[PDB]
């Protein structure tokens, strides 16, 4: 979930003016998780001492696996980072079957083919191991575990960014009378719908009967619109078009 | 390797937990037992092919299913949760039968299996009435006397009927509680030259019969189903070989 | 019914302002919650359970609540004298040290005999193995083989007043009820 | 130890609660009894499996169904939940008949079994239509009239039919409240040489019939299938081992 | 005391809620009647055996189902909620045939049974086509005509067909209001030497027939079926013993 | 009055309600209509029954079924939603076929019924190869062409091929809009020694078709199923008794 | 190119991921395999027609079924996620029977494969049971023991029994985790001449058996029907393309 | 004018968009092609027969099911979502065996075919070992070594085979991504004396498997059946008589 503050007054004629507030928009997870075997014991006492505080949440929908080995005291990581959440100066944090096995490092820059390191990683991880980017996130509602047997608790756990999540504005490239065109063909999987709301208030609904005046006599149309991915380039572009916006400020 | 299996079942209701006297359930046609496990699954997300990669097992249950083709008493108050009931053989002296009596009607007596019917008519002067002008239904298997004919001096109408009744067993209805049987299948494997295979359940819970045909059509004789299932019994030892459900012994 | 376990906190005053939130523990303490569900089966189980919601009186009375989980395994034998169990590494050091949530220990033996203790301090000893104390003796000495499980104890009272006894069959038959418990500071502190 | 079943079937109406008097139920081909018991569960969850531990029954009710072939006025009022009338023979004298009546028509009178019928004409001189103008369709099975021709000089129209209708037993549909009936079936087990097997069921609430083939295709006699429910009687004694249901009695 | 029943079936329209004109169905392979009631139980639980223990009925409703194989006019009319048209036989003098006719054309006239068929050409003088230039299709029952030929000098394209055609039926589809109708069942018991049996369904809505297969494969005559449900008479005494529903008469 | 249909059936597209050409639908092996009508119902409750009292239609709806056997183009066209093609005969001069041409390989031309191959080769001095180094697999019906061998001295690769196609007829998919075709069925009913029966239905609206074994196993021809719904004609008179879905005709 | 296979099955366990042993799984009489895979659909709307246009495939699964007839233990264990235990042959010397012994009951010992049976009387001087006074039933393959007869000098009640018992194999119920079991097929080709075929699956995970039936009807062999679905493997290389399910090895 | 089909099935591969190189799918038993169509129905309600007055299709989609009996790599590759991998003969000159072996041991060699087989003795002098001391299963085909027996002076355990394998295809499992294909059927119609016809179908994704027996029962060699959905090709003309999903052609 991306989410923005954008508070907009309109006079009487429909006619807006627009006064986004955040300008990096606070970023929320949610997702449900199962613990069974030495993890369900470990998120409990990891729920209960650390509670509330600041985490550092792996960006599970960024998952990468290595291609080749990594020497133990190496110092960067040859990987893709095309259309990723790395960031120079960030966080890394590789993984492995086990809870246990992994390891986090600082980032210092991005080369288009590799993690710039500063401190050697201490252990060799071989091909499989997993890949993950880091951002700091807090546990804005504490799950409720459900428990399913003896040993197992599935959980809805739901994280929020506590730090900028920078990221290129790009628009679609045709454009039109000065603004962008949105090219984009919606999804018909679902049907959709389009209404035309007005500034119709002022019903004035008394005793008699009623009557309304048209304050600006103007219709604006509203359109619903669903997209799919299939694809890494797809959904960066998708995730630009979305900071551009910022919200309702920016027309298209 | 191969089974085709033959013999006998014995059960041991199971009373506040001490075992009961064994007995022999009669001839059995056939014997089946059906495992059920609930699996809640977990899946990795790196390879893009969104499928199953771990699977613990949470539910475990077992149920076992009888025919039996015996309607003695002990698997009658088995099956139809009844007590059985011994009515010892006895004789009436002073039975009223009903009044306002006239030939065609059909009187029925309280016990079965009357013999030596005698009916003395009611004066100041007892007079036993002819057998001839009465009749016993199905040998008076029915306690069903059925009027020939009477005098054409009416006698007095109200009756006495005295005659001698013979012992019989009894089951009743759900007056019993829920049975708590172990069950012992001692069979033998006519694939192996008659190998000898044993089967033992613990702790057993029936369900009462589903069906009971009391009139039959064709060459089959009626069957009896019982459904039931396997309990855990919490005194055998938990990290004991032998479970707690139920085992299988074979000879080799 | 699968049943939840919540760690409510006093964790309020947000304080989301334009730029960012941040949120204070102001005790930094969690208080489990535990949901529970029972069957009568038998006039003397209702009668039992309707003299303990009498006793309860609400959330006046507490009481403590064991979990019924495994979150502690031995990997090795303890001596009865001995106050050294040890137990797979499960980051217990590091977040659990001695204070009021944790602690409290149920043994529940295979035979049916159960040891109730107190923690007093954990020590990291290995990535795999710890060497958790416990306050006086065990009792004689057990294996790991003859452990069903630990099952961390917590005090805790009720979290609704109100009780809903579904009564199904009759006096002499079957009821249905559920009860929620939720940590509670007391014992004197 | 063996059951192959073949008897009678009695019941005896329940009338608010007094007993009735019992009456065969004529030739039966068919009766099954069902039990159905419902039952809440509790599960451990020490062992690590949430296998089921404990059940108790909860629900109990019987159902009982009967096949009979019999179209008897009784069986009908029982199983129509109608109530037989019985109309005794008699004659007709002033039945008046359509008007408008040509040659071709087919007359209906209101009472069945006709014999002897005169149709007397309308004038001031009677004169009694020949019998040859006129037949009786179906043996005057249903008052069927079929008019063969008229004289030259049509006579005239309205006529005057006096005719004698033999006695009938008539069933309404729905005109009689829900019977309470106690069973008593008198199986005769030929597996044991003939044993004689008594099952008797208290009461019992019996539901419609299903289905009536009034016009049958094949070699197969009607079949007249019913439902019912055997409800719990509160007037046996409770700790009587006899129940409240029912009960099966073997001798021996 | 055994039913296996053929006979004839009486069929009488309600309108508005006068007694119609009886007429038969013709032919009638099936008819059956079933019987459906709705029962509200209620349970007692001094017992602790949770079974049933009353029940009343509420619902009380009435279905028959009727195959008839009988497709007359009139039967149409009854089961297609349609009104039959009697079109009386006549003659066309001036109907005008479709232009840009050549060789190979099939052409079709508005009536049915034509004969005596004549064309005549389109010219000052009038002239007769030859027959032998035209063809008549099934006998001219489809009214349809081929051309097999024209002459050389290609006379006038359009063309003035007269010709006879004969009386004819139609029944309209959905174009009459649901028809009610009281049905009379005079059926013969063969097991009883043949004894009489009657059924009396005094109002009956039928539901138009579910299928209609105008080309049949096998040996199997072209079935109606035809549902509906019996009413309930409000005219009938309500304590009359007849009932509202129907009846039915055995003399005996 | 007894029916076995045996006939032909005609179809004429509407297009903007203007009546096209009848045309002949093939042979045809199964023809069915179904009507379905919804009821609303109301229950009297003075009786103590609640028994269905009235009931009026509220639905109607009419659904026809063919199974033809024709492949015929316009059968394909009617069925598929298409519209056929039309290519005539000609010939072609210039195919270039695909290079890193070997033996083993098969070409395939862009038309069909391929004669008179001719395969020149590309150089400055045109050189036609010789026909016993390619074969036509299936006798050119489909433009295969396999390659029997090459010269040792391996000509230019590149090919250019001319050769003669013959006309052929094609139907597109889901190319055409929803046919809307009045039926004419032409059943004769030789029950009644082949009398004429007449069915028209005024407007109905296909479905395509919901299978098509182009391989086929056993003895049957290949069959096309068709659902469509019979709509209601706006233009027939209201009060007309012919209706407006359709209607039957029966000389008599 | 065509399969026709037969062949044998190879099971190895994985535990904690070190492959184990092979093992031979004895008779099979059926494997299946079945892939499952779910898709998400996006459909354009430019054409008017809605139609689907893509679709890219989401889910993927595959399931496993054998059916095998070999009660071996080791197969037992593998199905009823039990561990077999082994017992050796040995003695007993100081078993009590059942007190108040009567003629007509029947003993039950500990162990099976009972020889050498000898019941000491108690008492000051041992004084061994004569044999002809009980007998051994299933010629000891239960410790069935039946009494014959006792002495008219009622012996001390309580008896001390010895004896010899075999050596035996025992699978407990639910007493083992969730097998993880690699499976490599060898089925042979006979379309082809008996062509060997090899089908491998890394991991798969068995479901418990859902029948047995113990009393088999008919001359079928039991049957042991096993579901279970191949998971994903994370050690093997991912840009392999040899896969992570299985793989088919064909010779040629 | 009537179609009984035989003949073949062409593919082509799609990538990217670029048609492939079309193969044959060898031989098919069975191909269906079905139609779905949505429908939003208007009605009007003027005459009171609440009955349809028109409907306008809005779904419109086509489905393929194929069954195979061709298990050759190509067609697995096609079916399986797989790629083959093809794996030249070779040599071994230092496989190292299992250690702690012993007589009944059955080893298993990393690949198939194997020939040659030598086994050399671990020592400083090599000595191999007897042929007559170990057996080849299945003919090497397996792998599989079997050992009949070992010298009694016991030599070094650990041993070093060497030997030769041939050539394989292996195909993987979820390895390749959603195949599209176009499919061109050529079949020959019996029923017009053989007369050609051409299915052309431009795009359809295929569905894997959905179930494949290993071990046959009985005469009926194994299938493959595939199911497709015909997607809608963007490449076409829109106007073109050819339509988006496929087509046919036949010569006439």
């Amino acid at each position: 979930r991306l989410s923005a503050s954008t508070n907009i007054l309109q006079s009487e004629s429909a006619v807006t003016q627009r006064r986004a507030m955040r300008l990096a928009p606070r970023r929320e997870f949610d997702a449900n998780m199962y613990a069974v075997d030495r993890e369900r014991q470990l998120l409990d006492m990891t729920l209960f001492g650390w509670g509330a505080r600041i985490w550092a949440l792996p960006i599970w929908p960024d998952i990468q696996l290595l291609h080749q080995p990594l020497a133990a005291g190496s110092l960067g990581i040859p990987c893709d980072t095309a259309g990723l959440d790395f960031r120079d100066g960030g966080l890394a944090m590789l993984r492995g079957e086990d809870a246990f096995t992994y390891e986090v490092v600082e980032v210092k820059t991005v080369t288009a083919s590799g993690l710039d390191l500063v401190r050697p990683v201490q252990a060799a991880w071989g091909t499989g191991s997993r890949l993950y980017p880091v951002r700091t996130a807090q546990l804005t509602e504490q799950p409720t575990l459900t428990r399913l047997t003896d040993t197992a608790q599935s959980a809805r756990v739901s994280f929020l960014v506590m730090e900028p999540s920078a990221w290129p504005e790009l628009m679609p490239a045709t454009t039109y009378r000065g603004r962008p065109v949105l090219e984009q063909r919606p999804d018909e999987s679902e049907d959709l719908t389009s209404s035309y709301q007005r500034l119709l208030s002022t019903l004035d609904n008394g005793s008699a009967i009623p009557r309304v005046t048209d304050v600006a006599g103007m219709a604006l149309p509203v359109i619903g619109h669903r997209w799919i991915g299939m694809g890494r380039a797809e959904r960066s572009a998708f995730r630009s078009l979305v900071y551009a916006l910022r919200g309702q400020q920016k027309p298209l | 390797t191969y089974f085709y299996g033959q013999g006998e079942i014995d059960a041991a209701p199971i009373v506040n937990g001490v075992l009961g006297k064994w007995r022999w359930i009669q001839d059995v046609s056939a014997m089946s037992i059906q495992l059920a496990v609930e699996k809640v699954e977990h899946k990795e997300s790196y390879s893009g092919q969104k499928a199953l990669v771990r699977s613990f097992p949470i539910g475990k249950t077992a149920t076992v299913n009888i025919t039996l083709h015996s309607i003695g008493p002990d698997n009658l108050a088995l099956t139809l949760y009844g007590k059985v009931v011994a009515k010892a053989a006895g004789s009436v002296t002073g039975e009223v039968l009903p009044a306002d009596l006239v030939a065609g009607d059909v009187i029925r007596l309280a016990n079965f299996g009357v013999s030596e019917l005698v009916i003395t008519d009611s004066a100041s002067s007892p007079a036993p009435l002819d057998p001839q002008y009465y009749a016993l239904r199905a040998d008076g298997a029915y306690g069903e006397v059925q009027l020939l004919g009477l005098p054409t001096p009416a006698p007095t109408q109200p009756f006495k009927a005295a005659y001698e009744y013979a012992a019989t067993k009894q089951v009743g209805m759900f007056t019993a509680p829920q049975p708590t049987v172990a069950l012992r299948y001692k069979g033998i494997n006519l694939a192996e030259g008659g190998a000898p295979v044993i089967v033992e359940l613990y702790k057993v819970a029936t369900d009462p019969l589903q069906e009971l045909a009391l009139i039959s059509d064709g060459n089959t004789v009626a069957g009896m189903q019982i459904s039931g299932g396997i309990l855990l019994d919490t005194s055998k030892p938990d990290t004991g070989d032998l479970g707690r459900f139920g085992r299988i012994i074979q000879l080799g | 019914e699968d049943l939840t376990s919540s760690y409510q906190r006093l964790l309020s005053t947000l304080d989301n302002g334009s730029a960012i939130p941040r949120v204070t523990d102001v005790a930094g303490m969690a208080l489990p919650v535990i949901g529970h569900r029972w069957i009568g089966m038998g006039r003397a189980e209702r009668s039992a359970f309707r003299s303990l919601v009498y006793a309860l009186r609400g959330q006046q009375k507490p009481l403590w609540v064991p979990t019924h989980a495994d979150d502690l395994t031995l990997v090795a034998t303890v001596s009865q004298l001995s106050t050294a169990l040890d137990v797979r590494n499960i980051g217990y050091a590091r977040f659990a040290n001695g204070r009021p949530g944790r602690r409290d220990i149920r043994i529940e033996l295979y035979d049916g005999t159960v040891y109730h203790r107190r923690i007093l301090t954990s020590t990291e000893l290995d990535a795999d193995t710890e060497r958790v104390a416990i306050d006086a003796a065990l009792g004689r000495l057990v294996e790991p083989t003859d452990v069903a499980r630990i099952c961390f104890m917590a005090l805790c009272s009720a979290a609704s007043d109100v009780v809903e006894i579904e009564h199904v069959t009759d006096s002499e038959g079957v009821a249905t009820a559920a009860l929620t418990f939720k940590g509670v500071r007391d014992d004197e502190f």
